[PDB]
């Protein structure tokens, strides 16, 4: 077995991680403003997608780039590029005992476009 | 010695000895790593404070922005495709009278080492990966910092390829303030977003140094 | 000092917490929960909202094993024998829930180092053995050890 | 939320997984008492203030008939005289000793302790309280009710 | 089915009985009196402070005396004429101010001013709130949803001895004008512990989950 | 063995409890205002002094009533009584972790005299 | 009675829940908390328990699962194939699990868990088409479609 | 009803189905195979040893070679015609005698003689008896019942590389005469692996509790 | 030799490692105690035969010159009518509690319990014995020495 | 506060012994020497000696060996009642499951005070 | 000075000042304690071994026969009412071809003091008291004794008032030996049960010793 | 890109077997029936098959098993180094520091590499 150890360098060099992987995704499926809930997809071995972010509803906030999903990197699967976006979830809606008193506390994270559903 | 050191130099000479790098990729990249600190990007969010157009730019185009201070997410690092696990996404998080950030890799350790050097080791520890993201007014006030309840706290959770930096609001105080003055206040620990800058106010705040067995 | 006692004292009755403590020795699929399966079977390193206690924080002096660990496994992933997020899987994952909470940050990232050398075969598991011995033999010898210890 | 019950269930359960260097205790020499563990075992249970501990979602709960009941004992004991609230809270939240103070309830400790009063200062014989309980046990079996606690 | 704790109260209760040691009369006088207990005197006490600045003063200084106005003696208002076992006879009333704000707990116990102000909540005698407030009260207050200003004086009443503390905070913008019963309305039982305060058009304690008895009261 | 069932309602009937043991300290050794430190005394079987205030130093703000300590009331014993002092500690001299954004938090909590000796 | 011996033995074994001890919980400490000692047992082979002090237990025999056998043929037909040698899904099952699964879960779980493995490792399914099986799998549960031998389609 | 299991399991075998790993051929052909194992055949190897001093002798010193005696070739039996990939073709028989007894385990794992014996016991795979027989078989074979002069050398294999064991037990007193089918009759799989010895009129393994499975095969 | 000596520290160190399902008992509701829980929590912690254990090397162990002064005071106190030896055992191996029954010292337990009595009969008051152990300390740490224990 | 008789287990034991000093208290025997015995699960709440590993086994009692109060009493200073104690063989089968028929005719000798005995 | 140490002499200076006990009882009962020992236990058995009528005697009344080795259970002791922790009820297990006893207390130490001395560390283990009631056979494996399966291994729990000596069957090869001879073989552990008597030893296995830190 | 061959094994085995495959690679053995070896604490990290409860231990070697690639390279698909596997007999007693001297007969057998032997 052989691994090619160049590849990265050779599409990155003078471009960049994630620039590299620019255009590759084709069309988003969402945009920003959209609502979405993350779908619970399952784990085993690996994920990026945080568990504490499972069945919640946030709202897209940008496209922030392209490229392959890290389910996918983390075993040297760079075939399929997806859209990466930005979240934004109501503190509320992932803790249950959130205090209303801080009832605009948010939080932002980065989901790939397979773990994306239209709310 | 240690079996760190031990296992270590064990890997470094085998990885060497196998051609997989040469000890001057070695020496290059921990040069690299030596000159890397949060400077950059304390003048970066001083800028910002002076220049409306530049700030415009941090919060779109933090890569674009970076150049300004001298760091090139692509071309900085010795790789000339930026460094394997910053990556080159920066984004710049901008506080404001509404919001203000706090950054936290629940998954890791995530930094954006380029422009702002190394992760603290509090930062890299899992109490800070479990609580910030679900107890942040929490742990923002462990740290001596406390906001108005109605203004939106946003924990940013770095968990894929972008890093991000706090800009956060200019304090009182700094009236006719230089871009030199105002970049002095604006530490490692605003960046994060656990401290925000004030007059007079050029470090950290002191907090315990656990030593190493062998530092340098 | 009475005060250090005191804070002693209350780091210490935490080690006397009562519990149920259930050892598990392979237990049989029927004993096996659906909520289990998915709690053994998880991504160690997602613990974001897990419940945790105050600590005061502190700062750490980067050990010179450490600075050299984050070289070589960035120079490894500079030249091709691995990306980043081979690397995040391999040591934030991979190495399980007791290594993961049970040794050291960089204790993790250098293990992965070596693992990454014989998974991917560029080196025998013999000669990773055969290079920690040398390396022991060379503390011993009195040969020196590079930074770490004079010759 | 089905999914977010199952998160929430999820980031409970992985507490009971995490890694510890668990060292059983079975009756050590003197010699293996050093002065700091001296003190924290002969320590009084109640006496927890400024311990770590964390965030937990504090709820409201219910009084048990039962609940009730004791409290009225435990005090009415005292108005009597069988003991001050202080022999209370010394025999309660201290002798009962750490295990049980921890994994007991509340109002579980207030009744062991009334129970433990009656005996201590002889008002009751151990065997008159055992008696009493097989004969409450008797009592439920029969089917011959139990105060409010079950319809004859 | 009944369980382990019901029979053993059950043995404990008749035994005593028995034995002579309080009677089937006291245990009913007792229990009695316990629902008679509640939060409302303690938030009567507070409306007429705020509208009585003499009254205020001899709440401040004697909170004894104070709560003879509220119809609560703490010394023959139980069926002791002693005072409860547990709860004694010195009840201090900590006054909250633009600077300072109080917030009890009993890290001992639950220690509790059950007289003026009924039962005890549940997450009061929890080891977690015992263990955490008085090491971390601004971090445990915002849990609760209360944050005050970082150069405020937050001051942690601890129980530990025979004082029982009830909490009289600062009177609530927005009550102009409000008579005695419309003011006291908005000091719930939480506003007397210390871990709320009070709001106009909030007259009941912050909602939280409520764990359910086998077989409640 | 006899135990008098009916020597504390004879003691405080009609009275109260601490009010019953008021005048039996005698003088007390500390005034409001006085600084004092918290002997760390052995809480061998009792103690209602916390460990978190030992060795701590606090002020006087009141004299709230004078009787037995809770480690002699706990076994019986009344034939002491000494003064109850109320004690304010600032939180930073608790706290090694305080934060001095909150300089002016502070722990008042009650300790009879034994426990009590000149700052 | 049987009953009263079946509440002594049960006790005799919830007693052990409750066993004293000085439990320090492990969260990423320095490397100067790791002594030479913690650093060989931390880094030991799981699968080497030779020698360990254990009980006594009544040991028992037990029913083979329907899944276990599938596993079991799998990962020889995996070996038999030759995707993997016996000794590497022995590495990389009874090893590589770590320490918590390796005790935690059952037997033939981590034989199963092993044999997903291989199939992501040496890439010949990506994690993503595995994740999307999985999710396929519990679909067929639900849809009603039933799965294998171990629930038939919906019936009548 | 379906376990998280049973979901894997399916996941597992349908994708290495489809990737061409192996067929569904294949699959069902090593279950077949497997049914096929017992314990049978290696009792009879005992059996037949007992009743020829020569074939005792092969089996000492090459078990792979006895076994084909009991129609268990080690190579060609399996469906690869290479042997189980997991049980090796290295078969050593451990020959009791009056001074020697053998009991075998696979510390590492569950290392047993499949080919020949069929499938490991539940207990034999456990932690406790991987760890606890090596270092205590005096006290762990007397709980199964089995205890040995003190002077008689009780010898353990560790099954931790490609051989694999059977244990030939000493023929017990009462067999004079005895058909070779009547002698493999007493030696059941526990005396194969050495926690029980041969027994007159036990045919059967001692009985032990029997876990159920969820689904059983 | 040295070799050995790791093997066997290796396999004493492991047990610390062992996984197991960690559940931290805070005073839980009277609802999540099972009848199991319940007499497993009041069960009289001296009463362990039968409970599972591992194989140990046994040792023998010097006798401290405190462990001979403690028995005989314990004898002693017994002589002299202060308690029967059963009134002993109640108390020094059950009312101690599962933690420090198995947590301290055998002669550890004997000696706190001998304390115990004597407060708890009320022939010293809790006062009187806590100032003893710090006028006791302090004659250790001015020099003046500590009886048989340490010469001045 | 209470008073305690230090002089009254001297007094009634010196130069006769305990359990002698108990001799004849306990009045007729409710069991006699080869009797079947089953233990009664009593509640053992706060002290017992009468270890849970006998509960509801059946044994043979093979010897009256003394008089004297139960230890639930004696533990808690009350001696008025003094009771027959009996010296009872137990199969090891009957108390332990696992145990092996191999070792058939093992045993455990303990005694126990007649209020924990029942006609077996 | 530990705080074990500490606590014993406050509580024996305590006592003492309250006249609980005398500085005279505690002396004299610590001069009883140095006066015992396994000798009278083995010269009892070394005696029923080679006089039948005393060996019946031992069977049936353990404490009359006591004092034909200096030992009265009653008098002998400073209370002259017996110890208070020991009692007056002695009993001999006799051992026989096809009996073997074995003694432990699971619920604490009782041990027959009095004629056979201070416990064993090991009897007082919780280990010790969990094990021998229900694998006797393991645990005295682990003692290296192994007895016939046949053979009824007799566990006695001395749980009440009653103490044990174990009187071991006369071993082979002491042919024409002297009482002397004989009660030299009976170690402690003999007495226990843990081991039988055999020619040529006289003193218990050698196992580990924990040191004291400050040693009687 | 990555291939794996997945024929090699059985193209090598089938109708041979394994170890058999591997007879003759290793050449001339170190060790003989006989001799005494001590075994090297080799460092194990990621595999081995040779029981941490062996290390430091001296037998005796009583067979000469077979020859194969070491279970440490075969666990990473390396086969390309094929060496002696011995049958080696342990005394308990040096295993063991607690085993009795009663039972002083009893050993253990188990199999180990050449690389982990040396001469005693
Ligand atoms: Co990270
Ligand atoms: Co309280
Ligand atoms: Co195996
Ligand atoms: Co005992």
């Amino acid at each position: 077995p052989v691994w090619d150890r160049t590849h990265h360098a050779k599409m990155a060099t003078g471009i960049g991680d994630p620039q590299c992987f620019k255009g590759m995704a084709g069309k988003s499926k969402f945009n920003v403003g959209d609502r979405v809930r993350i779908k619970d997809l399952p784990d085993l071995f690996y994920t990026r997608t945080m568990t504490y972010t499972r069945g919640a509803t946030g709202t897209i906030v940008r496209l922030v780039y392209e490229s392959p999903a890290a389910e996918d990197e983390a075993f040297g699967n760079e075939e399929n590029v997806e859209w990466f976006y930005s979240i934004v979830f109501a503190q509320k809606d992932l803790w249950p005992e959130y205090s209303d008193t801080f009832a605009n506390d948010t939080l932002e994270t980065e989901i790939p476009e397979r773990y994306l559903e239209k709310a | 010695v240690s079996d760190f050191e031990i296992l270590e130099m064990a890997v470094r000479e085998l990885a060497i000895e196998k051609g997989l790098f040469s000890a001057e990729d070695h020496r290059v990249w921990k040069d690299y790593v030596h000159t890397l600190g949060p400077l950059p990007a304390a003048r970066l969010v001083a800028k910002a404070w002076l220049d409306p157009e530049y700030k415009k730019l941090c919060i779109e185009d933090g890569v674009e922005a970076s150049k300004a201070v001298g760091v090139n997410w692509v071309t900085s690092p010795p790789t000339q495709f930026g460094t394997p696990s910053d990556y080159c996404n920066l984004r710049v998080l901008a506080d404001s009278p509404t919001l203000k950030h706090v950054v936290v890799c629940t998954l890791c350790s995530c930094y954006p080492r380029p422009i702002l050097g190394q992760s603290p080791e509090w930062y890299r520890s899992p109490n800070y990966r479990r609580r910030l993201v679900r107890w942040p007014r929490q742990v923002l006030a462990e740290f001596g910092l406390q906001l108005p309840s109605e203004v939106q706290i946003r924990v940013a959770d770095s968990n894929q390829k972008t890093r991000y930096i706090v800009m956060p609001v200019r304090p009182e105080g700094t009236d006719g303030w230089t871009e030199d003055q105002l970049a002095e206040i604006v530490t490692r620990d605003c960046l994060i977003g656990v401290a925000v800058p004030k007059p007079g106010i050029t470090v950290n705040a002191k907090r315990p140094v656990l030593k190493a067995n062998r530092p340098v | 000092s009475i005060r250090e006692e005191v804070h002693r004292h209350l780091g210490t009755v935490a080690l006397m917490q009562p519990a149920l403590h259930q050892q598990t020795h392979a237990p049989a699929p029927t004993e096996i929960t659906h909520t289990l399966f998915r709690a053994y079977t998880r991504v160690p390193h997602d613990v974001g909202g897990e419940a945790d206690v105050p600590i005061e924080y502190h700062e750490k002096e980067e050990e010179i094993w450490e600075l050299n660990t984050f070289a070589t496994c960035e120079c490894l992933a500079w030249r091709g024998v691995w990306t980043a997020e081979e690397r995040r899987r391999k040591q934030n994952c991979d190495v399980g829930q007791t290594v993961y909470l049970g040794m050291p940050y960089y204790g993790r990232w250098l293990l992965t180092a070596a693992r990454i050398l014989v998974d991917k075969q560029f080196v025998t598991l013999t000669e990773l053995h055969n290079k920690i011995v040398e390396m022991r033999e060379r503390v011993a010898s009195g040969q020196g050890l590079g930074e770490y210890l004079p010759p």
